[PDB]
């Protein structure tokens, strides 16, 4: 026979092992494969996909209505009209959404996001929106000239409804994590801030109240890192009927 | 270019002035059973134009309270036409979609509908631990509405539901949306009346608003099954 | 003839018919060959290119899958008073004890194969002072060598019988049996008599006898009683099969023969083997809506 | 993985995919046409 | 030594494994191999063989009358004359079969099948008869201008004596279940029916009444997967004398 | 071609213009043992013509209440002509048999037997734990007579013994059948008064019916041995 | 008796439940451990689990002939031993498992919805193989389930 | 390492690299210009 | 039967064909409209929206 001695770690059970194991059916032959649309083979396909933020998460926005935000005429020049928390680990906006679901199985990410704005106006509605991203390291802007001052598109509304804010990966570290600390400078993104860059104009006919749907994902150099538990789901009981699977 | 769009499938014909391109589910077209993924031996029928052809469903009205409709696949259709003849006749059923979309207004008019095939749209109830009934499921041609669609009616997310084949209409851009979809399943063929492999769904997710006089803006679907094969013929279910 | 088989036939695309002439669907069961007609024959057929493997239903594979053929429970204790399998018993090797096993094996007329051997044993304390972790040797007794009287009888010594020793704390114990027949398969079934004489056993060819298993415990007993069983495993390998049987309908009797009585009332009665519907028009499970 | 000396020791042959049904569907002295076979 | 470490499962045992095992008698020579009619090397080609199928299933028919059909002059035109239910797991006219039996150790099937039917009257009785087989999706068929519309074989009893109707592998899927529930879309396969096309016609010499005699059996498209304990046998006590083999 | 069939093996020969082609037992054909295969070294014994003919059993007579027959082989044959001698002289046999079964009616006449062969048919009793004594098993000549012929008297099964080598006489179709069997046993011989290769078992699975005045409708059977060979010479145990 | 199932554990519901279809083999683990009831120490028992496909029988009792295990896979693992292990092929009647299915399991209006009859895995079984002792211990089982080849 | 006779007994497959996001991304039969899309 | 669905927009007309579908190479221009050489069939306007 063969000299053998048993290593540290001899007879555990690892839940990411990766060895083979005895087949319980032999000759077992599985039916052949059949050709199906939409095979995934990389979950960063799926966060490439745009989704809807939930920008008024506020009380009294109900269910579908917390998907859109509704921007008025002003008379006020360079007014706010709302700011967007980009904290992925914390509840917020981008929470729900396709690149946040699946980040929140991860621990670390890094790469560019792209937000896009549908404007949901009437044909002869106008206007002119200036969209803001912040670098970390001070408070979110609440002026126009001094949102300005960073990573910025205006927007024209025109036959084109749909403008796209890049969010460049603008970091020190190779990666930021998904912390519970989102001040800490291992997390924190800092902010986007949409302001009127000139005003929502509109006829009588048409409605004064306009909406924006604004969408994020990632781009294709975006990266995740260190699978965790999601802490998007959990159980406090056995679920109904999962009892009489023993009966 | 992408703006003006005509479809012709058999004896019908749909145009549209202001389509915003259109959606191939997944990039596929739809195609015939070819011989290496078969599994009943029996020779099929394809009907061809008389089956792959638009059919025309009942409109619905928008409103300003809509939480939107949906339609499930071939459910809606068993019943039309020489579509729903040979679905009625024969066990086994195959076919591709094409989905037409439409609702115009005026320039004066806003409002966005999103458009979204849901391949698999498993059903669930609100607060309670029955599942679903045969009848909350099988609304044939009328088709249902949606009791939570910010869940799509299944504990999940509208927000979320652009992983699926879908387009806007939104009413200051288009007035039509078109999507293409394949044969959406684990099998080869299926039993028609016991299984939908695809639900429309529309939802008003900006709803409709105008200063104008108000008029009815109704939403009309138009459905072309595509590549029609069915297998087992016997005496109609009906 | 004689061809390898891997997977399921394709089937062809056929056309209409009508030749004179020519009748597949038509067929003479009298001569014991059964229908020939083929799909493409009876229906029109597409083309259908077929990958469903066959390898599940080979006979090695039908067959050589470990089934229970013994099993024995007794005390182990000081037995001075007992009157019983004293720390050990004696086995006669049969096939025929569970039907499980028993039904697979009578599908078949001959069996040549080698046996695989799982020796499974458990212990309970009699009525806690846990578990002990005994030595067990088990010892075949070939015909005609003579079998232990006792837990401590000098046969154990085994100059050249085969024994094995194992533990309980071990895996179960096994080694394998080779064919051992006299003649080139076993005889599954045997119209005939064990001996010269007429009042030889009926049913039982002399020429498969396998022997005894003998299993004693090797310690000593302890001062309190426990109660020991012996599960044997055995799995058939390198299977060759010949003539095939209509398989067993009615319950099993007895070890010892074929003889049979049947269920009190259908399913498997001697009577009625299927149960009963109202009439040969009757659908039982009729699908309604 | 044998290292045993006898070969019946060996783990189980699961390759032999030869069949011959006609043995006992068509033991027919002369064979079946595709016909009347009467 | 060779550094070594225990996985799990180590120390199982599978009563499906395969590994090679110490031999307990060494040098050992079997007997020399013989010739011997009739191997057997795949169950397939047993299940191949036609036999009898149980159809008159009825009380009041005792054990041989079960195993056939009796049919008599009618008054009446296309009159249906018997069903044959085909699940094979349920209880049936199939289960009792080569087919049958051997199907029951296993769980899932796929493949066509042929039933044949002997017509066994006198040689001066002469008669047609319809035998459909039904897709499954609806009731069984109780007239025959129903039954006509699926698959069939009109019959002419001559001096041929037996017609087979196939009943081809129509499913969605590429296997069905042997499921308890029979009415299960992954199982139920239809039905089996026979009805006069015209009329049995008999002499007054010969006998009024003549009976079939049905048998099905497997093509060789037919295949098996997934091996289980058949229902078919079991037991609740020890047998008769497997006690005397420890005496 | 296979309705008109001329057999003929020694003195003897059987025509039939009634067959239904014959069966050839698992494809084989008879033949002598050959060298590589053989155990005993002495000579063996080859009477050929003397043994290897017709020989005619006594006739059965068909009735309605009849539930089938059978004859053990070698058993049946064991004391009848040269065959019958050479067994008792010998300690050893080998050999194949031709069997033809032979039953005639009117073309009114109605009636099914399954004519089948059956590879060491170890029978069971009915109804007790006590196994089949000598009596009970060796018939010789005149046979024996099915007590439960829808299990086999062994538990089994009628309906799948066409898994046996056999043929049907169907009145209507033919009046006689054919079975061809191969020396089938576990050695290369045996010795003929304590096991049985074969049972011929004909059982009435579609009853005689008629009515035309009634007739005594006789089975009859003739086997000839084939290939017969002889081992262990010493006095006859007769 | 256990009918087998994916949605009990809602971290791996949650997992599977993003994808429409399927197609893997399952790596099972099985993992147990005792307590006695109330001390005696802990009995090294041996346990059989026993995989039980559609239509085979369920045993009744903790001795029933049908744990002889004929033609069904079982496993037999001590408690002293490493965590039993065994894969189950992918095993659907169709090419891929229905993650989601929007349909009915029968023929009749009255069959289950949302559960394809296709996907049907079969029922595992559990004894302890070792008659009771005198006192009472709780046994409890955990299963594991790792998909692979995706 | 891997000595069982059946293949889906083997470990992991951990080396498929193959993407094709645009048929999530962009299922338009017309394809994005990098440029006014409508 | 046969269609077409038009929506209004920058291109103001559209074409319905009938196309020539007969059992005959020829139809007759018959008084009894009704006769089976002569019924051509309908045209038909609804609202899609
Ligand atoms: C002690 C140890 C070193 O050796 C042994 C030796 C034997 C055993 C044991 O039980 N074998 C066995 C148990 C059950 C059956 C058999 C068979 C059969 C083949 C055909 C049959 C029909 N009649 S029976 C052959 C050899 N064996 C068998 C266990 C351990
Ligand atoms: C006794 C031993 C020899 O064999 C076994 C056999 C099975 C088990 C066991 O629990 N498996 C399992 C536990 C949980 C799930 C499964 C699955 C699923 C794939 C997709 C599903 C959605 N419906 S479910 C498939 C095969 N298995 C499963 C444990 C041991």
């Amino acid at each position: 026979g063969v000299p053998t001695y048993l290593l540290p770690g001899s007879g555990q059970f690892l839940t990411t092992d990766d060895h083979s194991s005895a087949p319980a059916l032999p000759c077992f032959n599985p039916t052949p494969e059949m050709h199906i649309p939409g095979q995934v083979r990389n979950m960063l396909e799926v966060v490439q996909v745009e989704s809807m933020m939930e920008i008024n998460n506020t009380e009294s926005a109900v269910g579908m209505e917390r998907l859109k935000v509704d921007i008025s005429a002003l008379t006020d020049v360079d007014q706010l009209l709302f700011n967007i928390p980009l904290d992925i680990q914390l509840d917020g906006p981008l929470r729900n959404t396709l690149v946040g679901n699946i980040s929140r199985y991860y621990t670390h990410w890094s790469g560019s996001l792209e937000m896009t704005f549908m404007f949901c106006g009437s044909f002869m509605a106008a206007g002119k929106l200036i969209l803001c991203y912040t670098p970390p390291g001070g408070s979110c802007p609440t002026t126009r000239e001094t949102a300005m001052l960073g990573t910025h598109i205006v927007w024209d509304f025109g036959l084109q409804s749909s403008v796209t804010l890049i969010i460049p990966w603008i970091s020190g570290s190779h990666y930021r994590m998904f912390n519970n600390d989102a001040k800490s400078t291992n997390a924190n993104v800092g902010y986007v801030t949409c302001f009127m860059q000139t005003n929502l104009i509109v006829p009588s006919e048409s409605s004064d109240t306009c909406s924006l749907i604004g969408f994020i994902a990632a781009k294709d150099d975006f990266s995740l890192r260190l699978m965790r538990d999601s802490p998007d789901i959990g159980q406090l009981d056995h679920l109904h009927a999962a009892e009489a699977a023993y009966q | 270019s992408d703006r003006v769009l005509q479809l012709k499938l058999g004896n019908s014909a749909i145009v549209t002035q202001e389509a915003a391109n259109y959606c191939c589910a997944y990039g596929e077209w739809p195609n015939y059973l070819p011989d290496h993924e078969a599994v009943a031996i029996d020779k099929p029928t394809q009907p061809e134009t008389a089956t792959d052809r638009f059919y025309t469903l009942k409109s619905v009205k928008w409103e300003t309270g809509s939480t939107g409709w949906w339609w499930k696949l071939p459910d809606a259709l068993n019943n039309i036409g020489m579509f729903g003849q040979n679905v009625q006749h024969h066990y086994l059923y195959r076919s591709g979609f094409l989905i037409h979309v439409q609702c115009n207004a005026t320039k004066f008019h806003q409002g966005a509908l999103l458009v979204v095939a849901i391949p698999e749209h498993q059903r669930g109830a609100h607060n309670t631990n029955t599942s679903p009934g045969f009848d909350d499921i099988m609304k044939g041609e009328e088709g249902g509405t949606f009791n939570h669609p910010y869940v799509l009616d299944d504990g999940t997310s509208l927000a979320c539901a652009t992983i699926f084949p879908h387009q806007w209409i939104n009413l200051r851009t288009n007035n039509s949306a078109t999507i293409v979809l394949p044969w959406m399943n684990a099998a080869p063929m299926d039993f028609p009346l016991r299984h939908n492999q695809w639900t429309l769904a529309i939802i008003p997710v900006v709803p409709l608003g105008t200063r104008t006089t108000s008029s009815m803006v109704p939403i009309t679907v138009s459905i072309a099954p595509m590549c029609c094969e069915f297998n087992g013929l016997r005496h109609a279910i009906t | 003839i004689e061809s390898i088989i891997k997977t399921a036939t394709d089937t062809v695309k056929s056309e209409i018919n009508a030749e004179l002439g020519v009748v597949p669907s038509l067929n003479a069961v009298e001569t014991g060959a059964t229908s020939n007609t083929e799909p493409e024959e009876a229906i029109q057929t597409r083309t259908v290119i077929n990958q469903h493997g066959v390898s599940e239903t080979l006979v090695e594979n039908f067959l050589s899958r470990a089934a229970l053929v013994s099993k024995r429970s007794f005390e182990y204790k000081d037995h001075t008073s007992s009157t019983a399998d004293k720390n050990f018993f004696k086995w006669t090797i049969n096939t025929r004890s569970f039907v499980q096993l028993r039904r697979k094996l009578e599908l078949f007329t001959y069996l040549r194969f080698d046996a695989e051997i799982t020796i499974l044993t458990t212990v309970a304390v009699n009525g806690y002072v846990g578990l002990p972790d005994l030595t067990l040797q088990a010892m075949f007794v070939p015909t005609g060598a003579l079998t232990p009287e006792k837990q401590d009888s000098f046969h154990w010594q085994s100059g050249s019988n085969a024994s094995v020793f194992f533990k309980i704390s071990d895996p179960p114990a096994r080694i394998t049996i080779p064919f051992m027949c006299i003649n080139s398969a076993y005889s599954v079934f045997y119209d005939g008599f064990a001996g010269f004489e007429k009042n030889g056993l009926y049913g039982i060819n002399p020429a498969d006898t396998i022997g005894n298993l003998c299993v004693r415990i090797v310690n000593e007993h302890q001062p309190v009683g426990f109660t020991v069983t012996v599960r044997v495993y055995m799995k058939p390998k390198h299977i060759k099969a010949w003539a095939p049987r209509p398989p067993r309908t009615l319950p099993y009797m007895s070890i010892a023969n074929a003889n049979y009585k049947g269920k009190e009332r259908a399913p498997n009665a001697l009577s009625a083997i299927i149960g009963n519907r109202d009439s040969v028009k009757t659908m039982p499970h009729n699908i309604v809506n | 993985i044998n290292f045993y000396k006898d070969s019946y020791a060996a783990s189980a042959s699961k390759q032999d995919f030869s069949q011959d049904p006609s043995k006992f569907t068509e033991p027919v002295v002369e064979g079946l046409k595709a016909a009347p076979v009467l």
